[PDB]
């Protein structure tokens, strides 16, 4: 009868006016959790690594960034000279 | 929102003179109680928008 | 995931200092030497080399803790006005 | 100005809002800040409005 109209309101005297603004509140409904996920998923997103060489993080070692480069290189050498390095 | 070049406002006088000293213990107690906090709400955050 | 309340805005606003003896002859020199540090923009690059935390200050927008408190506010309108109409109804 | 008025003996103290620097500092004496305040860069919202 109705019930499946109700279940299909999404799709598809006074009763008809009740469903009405039950299917209202429906697309309401719908399109706020639209609006929410598609926040959702813009804002997430982890740049962390800085292309620079002057991040924080490189300046400041720590656990959970591990970097190096080759032994008895060049980088080496110039990592060794300067002394704010 | 941009800020640079950080500096302050103070009192100037002249060479070695009798009220520095003074001066400068009243601007920090003025700082240390809200009498500075008070002026700011007076004269400076007070808005019209 | 610490922030502070605002920024320091309607607190004592004071310095960091250094201390010398009282009446010492240092305090001129000294005090000159700061300022031109200070004007020359090596005491901004000290700030820069030391007192950089991670990226910046990490505004980061809405980072957790979403918030749908008008749409569940407005979810409880409707359910209130459906019933009250059916309510009606029942009246007539 | 007010540097040229104090330090010629026609006033005894610069009430104002004298910003602190090296070149000043080196012919009077500042008291500690009563303000901290950078420079800053005023402009309009839109060339009209939004
Ligand atoms: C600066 O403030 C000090 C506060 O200690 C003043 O020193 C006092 O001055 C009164 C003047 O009547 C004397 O009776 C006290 O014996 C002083 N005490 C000390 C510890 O010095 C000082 O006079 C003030 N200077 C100026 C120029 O106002």
């Amino acid at each position: 009868s109705a019930m499946w109209f109700s279940w299909g309101v999404l799709l598809n005297f006074s009763a008809r006016i009740l469903g009405m603004v039950w299917a209202g509140f429906a697309m309401i409904i719908v399109a706020s959790y639209t609006a929410n996920l598609a926040a959702f998923l813009v804002l997430d997103r982890p740049e962390e690594r800085i292309t620079g060489i002057n991040d924080p993080r490189l300046r400041n070692p720590s656990d959970k960034f591990i970097y190096a480069t080759v032994k008895q290189s060049s980088v080496d050498i110039y990592f060794r000279r300067q002394v704010e390095l | 929102g941009e800020l640079f070049f950080r500096s302050g406002f103070g009192i100037g006088m002249r060479k070695d003179s009798p009220w520095k000293q003074n001066v400068s213990l009243s601007i920090l107690k003025s700082h240390e109680n809200g009498f500075m906090e008070d002026l700011d709400k007076t004269w400076v955050r007070y808005q019209e928008c | 995931k610490l922030v502070t309340i605002g920024s320091g805005k309607v607190f004592a606003t004071t310095g960091y200092g250094i201390a010398m003896q009282k009446d010492s002859h240092w305090k001129r020199a000294i005090d000159l030497a700061l300022l031109q540090l200070l004007g020359d923009g090596e005491t901004q690059k000290l700030e820069t080399v030391w007192l950089s935390g991670i990226c910046q200050n990490e505004k980061n927008e809405v980072m957790s803790s979403k918030l749908d408190i008008d749409n569940m506010a407005g979810v409880f309108y409707m359910l209130l006005v459906a019933m009250g109409l059916a309510l009606l109804v029942f009246a007539w | 100005g007010m540097m040229g008025e104090l330090l010629s003996g026609q006033a005894d103290m610069i009430v104002a809002p004298l910003t602190i620097n090296n070149e000043r500092a080196q012919y009077i004496e500042f008291s500690k800040p009563f303000k901290y305040q950078g420079l800053t860069i005023l402009v309009k919202k839109e060339i009209p409005r939004s």
